[PDB]
DNA sequence: AACTATTACACATATTTTCA
DNA sequence: TTTGAAAATATGTGTAATAG
């Protein structure tokens, strides 16, 4: 019954990848947001620059 | 402002880019002289195409590297440099939740601006976190960009304004040491097949240096990771010659964007290298 | 034994940790929120440029 | 019972901040 | 000032007690 560690072990593990799985991928969703968003904000200062002639 | 801004339809360039490491320091500290250049001597910036004759603000403050938008860094804070044996380049120092100093732009200089006044101050990341709003935590964010903007008021009363940054700066003491760093890759892309040596040259490279590539989708997943053979059987002191791999689908048709970074050890990696493969 | 400032380090550690993947969601919601406003914004000026 | 997920604890490592 | 590091934290890993 050592073996309850060698499991509990990746009880353990499996657990702190998941909410680190988790935390990357919101990571990785707001970091293209704002990619997202930065570009609306150039193109609309494009048309901007395109509308007042 | 975090709102997008561009080289322009004029020109403000850096002429001479900061050295790559900075060990900025904290309030806790005696200040650090301010940003030097590679040669000794101090970074320069100008604006080209400025045919008027008035004085304008340039204006500098701390903005974030690695691989993400520009933005002022949180962690980090231009610092007013003390003195030089000639007094260089006058400063001011206002705000907006983060500092930024304006050398005055003379036309007389050739609306050229000898940066000798910008330190970098670092704040505990504790105290930074703590406010709402914050989600990036400073542990093990180091990298900085000297950000550097101009408005050129114009004769039909408009304000064309321009902004530009620096290459990243380390300013953590031991990451300085520690973390790798490319600074020139000799092949920006090349075609499926690879097979062509890329010569990387940057800081900290050493013979536990291993090249990874990447691929990933807009999605942020990893869809691919190739280890390249570098020649560590004799080379210069830091640069990696680079042996390209060949990509996973060779049957592409359309050109695919692929990363590729130097790391020593599980938590000494390079920043994200852009490389990108062509059909045939 | 300076175990008592770990166990209050940790605590913190975690707290923070949770607090964390919060502020993100919100952040979220905050920027697909934004940027569906600015997508409008853009298609608005477009038709008006291609309108001058 | 028997097993996995969870949470706090001590100790090992990794990075940051304070001092000399 | 500038440099190097100890001193102080912050975060990862293996356990143990415990809820579910």
């Amino acid at each position: 019954r050592r073996i309850r560690r060698e499991r509990n072990k990746m009880a353990a593990a499996k657990c702190r990848n998941r909410r680190r799985e988790l935390t990357d991928t919101l990571q990785a969703e707001t970091d293209q947001l704002e990619d997202e968003k930065s570009a609306l904000q150039t193109e609309i200062a494009n048309l901007l620059k395109e509308k007042e002639k | 402002w975090p709102l997008s801004s561009q080289s322009g339809s004029y020109e403000l360039r850096i002429e001479v880019q900061p050295k790559p490491h900075h060990r900025a320091h904290y309030e806790t500290e005696g200040s650090r002289g301010a940003v030097k250049a590679p040669t000794g001597g101090h970074p320069v910036v100008q604006l080209h195409g400025y045919m008027e004759n008035k004085p304008l603000g340039l204006q500098i403050f701390i903005g974030t590297a690695d691989e993400r938008i520009l933005k002022p860094h949180a962690f980090y804070q231009v610092h007013r440099i003390t003195g030089k044996t000639v007094t260089t380049t006058s400063y001011e120092k206002i705000v907006g939740n983060t500092k930024v100093l304006e050398i005055p732009l003379e036309p007389k200089n050739n609306m050229r601006a000898t940066i000798d006044c910008a330190g970098i101050l670092k704040l505990r990341n504790a105290d930074i976190e703590l406010r709402k709003g914050e989600t990036d935590i400073g542990r093990k964010n180091t990298r900085v960009r000297l950000v550097f903007r101009v408005h050129i008021p114009e004769s039909s009363g408009r304000i064309v304004s321009l902004q530009t940054a620096s290459n990243p700066i380390e300013c953590s003491q031991r990451s300085a040491h520690e973390l790798p760093m490319v600074e020139r890759q000799d092949t920006d892309s090349c075609l499926v097949y690879g097979g062509q040596q890329m010569i990387l040259t940057g800081q900290n490279f050493t013979s536990e240096s291993k090249v990874v590539f990447t691929e990933k989708t807009t999605d942020g997943q990893q869809i691919w990771e190739m280890e390249a053979t570098v020649d560590k059987d004799k080379s210069q002191p830091n640069m990696l010659f680079v042996e390209i791999p060949e990509y996973r689908n060779k049957h592409i048709r359309t050109p695919v964007k692929v990363n590729f970074y130097v790391i020593n050890g599980k938590r000494k990696r390079s920043q994200p290298q852009h490389f990108t493969y062509h059909p045939v | 034994r300076k175990r008592m400032r770990n166990r209050i380090a940790a605590s913190k550690c975690r707290k923070r940790k949770l607090e964390r993947i919060a502020r993100l969601e919100e952040k979220v919601k905050t920027l697909k929120a934004q940027n569906s406003e600015l997508a409008s914004t853009a298609n608005m000026l477009r038709e008006q440029v291609a309108q001058l």
